[PDB]
């Protein structure tokens, strides 16, 4: 019960001040936890006198307090009285960067296992770091989420961009309808995603997955912005340049989805798209690696033929051979 | 990276205590509106 009273006292102490200084202090303690010895620097916590278990419990209590403060009634009252989310300008994006950097660092340290019993504490620390991540996003409106998610895509670190794309996919998969201005805000992310896919292969494949999700969610109502994407996809499927098989299959699935949404708009690209696709399948037919490559290629043919039946005539003989 | 293809195949298929270890999952509900709904 000492935790509850002490955390309430600390909540009052923190919420006496305004929101900017609170979040700045959160980032500063995130940095301080990042620079701990784990067994110059401003020595605020005495490692020399305290035991390693005490430092472990110190980190655990710090992150738990972080999450509890972001969930506390007092902090939310202070935010609402201060005016609302608009007070948080610029702070939110740096906060996301700091949280993602710290969680990636603690995950990497957890990968450097020393076995014994530290593994359980490291897993719990990752769990509350993800709790911190989930509570940071809950204070962020969907309108402000898009510029900051773009900025996180612009981050140099490769794991931060992956986390950003994961959060974007999560928000895109929630099967809830959207206001018109919000849809227009989603539309603006397309050129940046096209820049990302065009770096680690997982990042490009995740960008293709985001493009496919966008095309599913809004492609029927606003098809025109998806016209350039198909073009890039064709440049990916062309056999002149080599591509990873995993991203090649995702490019094929994006081709199928976009051609489904762009039924007639895909006509000018068909002379360039169709000869390449056939060749790819032949190679994929030669390979016995996995079912997914062949199934993705067959999905490409199925959607191309079903959505656009009447224009594969000059290539018709060819596909019959690929049928056999 | 064969796993992400499978979801993409599932994505087309539509077209016709737990310690967390990933950032991909459920969508957190907005806390300010949960605050304003009850106490205010």
């Amino acid at each position: 019960a000492i935790l509850e009273a002490d955390t309430e006292f600390w909540f009052s102490v923190c919420c006496e001040f305004s929101v900017q200084h609170q979040i700045q202090s959160l980032m500063n303690i995130l940095q301080y936890l990042l620079k701990l010895p784990e067994e110059e620097m401003l020595q605020v916590f005495n490692v020399e006198t305290h035991t390693s278990k005490q430092l472990r419990h110190f980190k655990f209590l710090s992150v738990s307090f972080m999450s509890q403060l972001l969930s506390s009634n007092n902090f939310l009252k202070k935010v609402v009285e201060s005016g609302g989310p608009e007070i948080l300008k610029g702070l939110e994006e740096r906060l996301l960067e700091t949280v993602l950097g710290y969680i990636s660092a603690v995950a990497q340290s957890m990968e450097r296992n020393a076995d014994k019993l530290t593994v359980k504490f490291w897993r719990a620390l990752l769990s509350k770091a993800y709790d911190l991540l989930d509570k940071v996003n809950a204070l962020l409106p969907t309108e402000t989420f898009i510029p900051v998610i773009r900025g996180l895509v612009g981050n140099p670190l490769p794991s931060v961009r992956r986390k950003a794309l994961d959060l974007l996919n999560n928000k895109l998969q929630q099967n809830i309808s959207w206001k018109k201005t919000i849809v227009t805000r989603f539309l603006k992310l397309v050129p940046d995603l096209l820049a990302i896919v065009q770096e680690q292969a997982i990042n490009r494949q995740t960008a293709l997955y985001t493009l496919k999700l966008l095309c599913k969610n809004f492609g029927a109502e606003n098809p025109d912005p998806f016209v350039p994407v198909l073009n890039t996809a064709v440049k990916l499927i062309a056999p002149e340049r080599k591509e990873e098989k995993n991203v090649l299959g995702s490019a094929l699935l994006c081709i199928a989805e976009v051609t489904s949404t762009l039924e007639a708009l895909a006509i000018p690209q068909l002379p360039s798209l169709m000869p390449s696709l056939l060749t790819t399948m032949k190679n994929t037919s030669e390979l016995v690696s996995s079912e997914v490559y062949l199934l993705s290629a067959l999905a490409a043919l199925q959607k191309v033929v079903e959505t656009l039946p009447h224009f594969i005539s000059p290539y018709l003989e060819g596909i019959l051979s690929q049928v056999i | 990276s064969a796993a992400l293809l499978r979801r993409g195949l599932e994505l087309l298929a539509a077209s016709e205590q737990k310690l967390r270890n990933s950032a991909k999952g459920k969508v957190p509900k907005s806390a300010l509106d949960e605050y304003r709904k009850r106490e205010c």
